[PDB]
């Protein structure tokens, strides 16, 4: 079993209210090997600058569970983002196969009472590694109606 | 078709909208994004919808009412309808020989009346082209000399052809039925038609 | 009480609910664990539990 | 089988209709585009749905409406209703003169009077064949010469095979009673039976 | 067993129906076809349904009411009413003599009084046969000097056996209780049991 | 333990019963078959079902009421309510000296009361035995001398085993109080402690 | 942290419960047996509820209400609260020199005064321990000479340690808001909010 | 883009909040585990929700409303609305030579005056950021000096740049209208427009 530092269960034990975060470290193709890029996102309300990398908040919407057991296995993670967004809805739509096996990294990150992120993981004083693997497809189902409020959502799916 | 009214019909004074309920239907993908953000995509077509309620209808003029009614429902057209409050005759003059500049999409347009209407639009007034069967909203107004700027709430369905003539009077919404399917009148031992109302929709 | 149970499947959240499968074991039956059992030597009897007149 | 009704029974006059609701039943499948256009289908049939309300009823009043509607149900027959505000009489004289041309399976009846009909009947009034029960109202009626253009809400359900005479008075309607699985009445502690409704549909 | 009432039990005025509800229930496999014609096909067993209401009821009248009926509960037998408005003793005479011919089938009866009744049945009056508890209501009478043809509204439920004797008076409804589950009494500081009520039901 | 009634403790007269509610629970499977024949089936146990209704309560009525009520569920006991309407004295004296034949398991008290008990119970009375806690009713009662041959509502819960005694006056409802999962008062601005209601059933 | 009211800030006695609902939460495994038998096993921990409702609050009022609510939700610690109707000092002195034996589980508890308290706490008064936060409500009382013997209704969460101190007085509930998500305050025209409330609820 | 009130338009009296409902809008996951212990998580962002009501209108004050909000939804803007209960000015000065250290993500501001500013903030008023558009309440104000420390109900939105300047009064909501998609009101007879409502929602 993972064990985490000291103060971070005197934390979880002591306040009752948890500000978690999702930091979410996306891998962003390149059409060439000498480009590398990422787009950093996260749910949280308010930009978190973790490491000096600056997660902007405004997309994500919603996040899957992780599952495992004793027999191993290739789990899966599927996050949703908002289909209300043009960088977002464009690139699912006219690069979402490009995409395909490219890494993701997503962080549970506890935020202080102050912005600083709690240092629940001792090997790095940092967040608790939620996730990491490969994207595996993606979808997107726009859905209005002639009467009310439409949907317009964005699905990845990870491995 | 037209659907009669006291204007249309004045032998028939029961007819007449007691209460109007004008709608504004505009669907939307809103989404209201974890950072407190609320981001709203305009897909589907905007539409206004009516809500007509009628008085205490007597036997002749319910007779009337529901054979144009039935008429509408057996041709199968659109049925028009004009709404009173909006029928403030505000520009008088006649409107051929105003020019509407073609190439123009978006709710602002440019009409250059040569100097021919009397009288300003003011905001909140009804407005809506020739061909097109839509019907706007003047939202803002501003004229230097003969030319109007006027600004829409809906965005201009259909950009302008150079022939579309503004049509400031007589507005008839191209609307249809809503409650067609199960459509009853009840006659009290009064004698009069009581709780007729139509839900009609803008069709297009 | 203090029951020992291993743990076989954990499923992690994003609201931290975090559900759990365990699963039960018989005694002393792990490779780690002393697996010499010595109370098997009393053999269980034949159920005749029905006699004659 | 004839309702009982203070025409034919106005030695009781509970049993008069105090209040009738005719409900147009059109069902239609109806889509909505997001383009604004509304779209309609039709394919099952129009029937008339008649609701009647009535007052407290004496012992005698309800020992009749009963026996009636008992009679009904024991026979199997159509009960026929008649709307007091449909009986004005315009259209007067022979109806076996009068010739309707075969092969009119729309939604309009030309016929030729041949002279012998005095009036003109009145759009919004009832309108029915000879040969089928089911009951037309009359949308629009143009005359020129003996020949009548007669216009009919639901279309023709049957196609005139030219031995068809219109009927413009003393119409019925050839209901059969909707919610007779579970029919009762209350007597009250004073003598008179309370909660009587009257669900009837068109059953052609 | 008999099911208190003033005229079993005039010592307890407060039995008694302060409203009586005689609901009709017959299943039917009804179905509404698309042409307009209703097909409605009758096969379940139609039975009455009695809805009782009492008025305040005072703590002797209630221990007596809930004594018969827990009685009822307990010996698991039928319950039978009396509906007193159906009371009214048109026939007089004794029935003993009056033969039923066999083999009759359907809301047709034929009976010979052999010249011992005196008195008309109306219709809407109660009917029963000696053998069978089902309970008929007249709904058309008609007799040629001794011989009476009565119509039943529910078919005879078995075919008569030239035995069956006619009971044109005290006519009891072998009914079950529907409210048994949870029967409730409620006692107020005015010293009465109010609102109780019995959902009857007629079996078989 | 005893519910604190106006008996006990007038000295808190807010503690009466406003209005009790003695509900018959006796689940049971009602089958109807399409015949018009109505099939039951009981399996469960019949439960007496007690609400109890309190008026405002001042400060030192609550304070007494809140006090009992935490003990029983402190202690887990079991509340014991008794219903005045119930206590009518009528069999006076020993009821040691009656026997009762063991083998008893129907519906049916049969019992020897050896002329030492005077008066005759009445039905619809509350009559117990005195090693079970169960409350049956006198649903029927016949004497043929000093046998006595009662009859009781719930089917008996025991087998008499021949030192059962009867009970005739003084009983009392070995209730269990439920909707005590979310059990409390409101206090108004005046001082008195409104919305108090004590559903409670036999918990045997 | 404290919530405001009348005895904390004098200069606000728009602050103050108009009404106080204190409910008991006892979660129970509940089975009700078929025979007769109701089982109910207490598992999960019990919690007092408290639901506020505050009389028309000024505009200043509110504004230190809702400041100090907003800072129980930025600070996130809990919230206490003291129900005046428990207030009645009805225990003088000062309780450090109270000693209460160690080792004490279950409902009954034992303190040693020593001679120093003076006033006896009846039944329905509250009391809390030094350490533990729960609030607990005095059932039974009984006292020789200096020792008491109290019984409460919550069993003693934590086995006593030989150092928790009696808290006859001024006893605080560790609660948390339930209203939070969806907490909002409406001004009339008249100059005041209303409808102000709290669903507060007791934790651990 | 302000919304009409009757601080810029008094000549529309009807303009005016009837009544206004700042609803707190902090979604947060509650879990309350067996133990007692009531657990909170918050993920989302906190957004101010604001109510309108108005009462009847009159043309023009309706014809000048409507302008407005179709302007509104035309240039897909953001309305302000102004709270008259909030515009206590208590700090007067400039703001310009106030600075806020940089690097302040938590939930409590810290700037130095610089002796800059006369008065001093009360808890529970408004405060907002120069650079930012969400509105913060103030929970909690120490002053030691010129150095403030102000506490805010919602967590920093944004970390301090070093160049934010504090607002105290003017303060306005970046509200989005909600129920835009279906948005109408009904004209009654007596010209008078009836039943209109903003719901309000801060879209920063």
């Amino acid at each position: 079993m993972k064990k985490i530092l000291d103060s971070a269960k005197n934390y979880l034990n002591t306040h009752d209210k948890l500000k978690t975060a999702c930091l979410i470290a996306l891998e962003l193709p390149s059409s060439s090997g000498s480009a590398a890029t990422y787009i950093y996102l996260t749910d949280y309300f308010r930009d978190v600058t973790y490491n000096g990398i600056l997660y902007r908040s405004g997309k994500v919407k919603s996040i899957s569970s992780h599952k495992q057991n004793r027999q191993l296995s290739i789990g899966s993670l599927s996050f949703t983002i908002t289909g209300t967004a043009e960088d977002e809805v464009l690139k699912l739509v006219q690069n979402g196969v490009s995409f395909l096996d490219r890494g993701i990294t997503i962080h549970q990150a506890i935020i202080n009472e102050e912005g600083n992120i709690l240092p629940v993981d001792p090997d790095t004083d940092g967040p608790l590694l939620f996730f990491r693997g490969r994207i595996t497809g993606g979808g997107i189902k726009d859905n209005v109606n002639t009467s009310g409020i439409g949907t317009s959502v964005i699905t990845w799916n990870c491995s | 078709m037209r659907l009669p009214d006291p204007y249309t019909n004045p032998e028939y004074p029961g007819l007449g909208f007691e209460s109007v309920n004008l709608v504004d239907n505009d669907p939307m993908i809103r989404d209201e994004l974890p950072n407190g953000k609320v981001k709203e995509v305009k897909i589907s077509a905007q539409y206004w919808g009516i809500n007509i309620s009628y008085p205490e209808l007597f036997p002749d003029e319910y007779a009337f009412l529901d054979s144009r009614l039935l008429e509408y429902k057996r041709t199968g057209d659109y049925l028009d309808v004009l709404l009173p409050q909006y029928e403030a005759f505000r520009v008088r003059g006649d409107t051929k020989s105003v020019t509407i500049p073609a190439g123009q999409k978006g709710s602002q347009i440019i009409l250059n009346t040569n100097g021919t209407l009397t009288g300003q639009p003011k905001a909140g007034d009804l407005f809506k082209l020739s061909t097109h069967p839509k019907v706007y909203k003047i939202t803002n107004f501003s004229s230097s000399g003969n030319v109007w700027n006027i600004s829409l709430y809906p965005d201009l369905f259909i950009t302008t052809t150079g022939s579309e003539k503004p049509v400031f009077n007589g507005i008839l919404f191209r609307t249809k039925l809503m409650n067609g399917d199960s459509f009853g009148s009840t006659l009290n031992n009064n004698g009069t038609y009581s709780g007729i109302s139509l839900s009609l929709r803008e069709s297009l | 009480k203090d029951k020992f149970f291993l743990v076989d499947e954990v499923e992690n959240t994003r609201d931290g609910k975090i559900n759990l499968v365990l699963q039960e074991y018989g005694e002393d039956v792990f490779i780690n664990s002393e697996q010499v059992d010595n109370s098997g030597n009393d053999i269980p009897d034949i159920s005749n539990n029905v006699l004659p007149p």
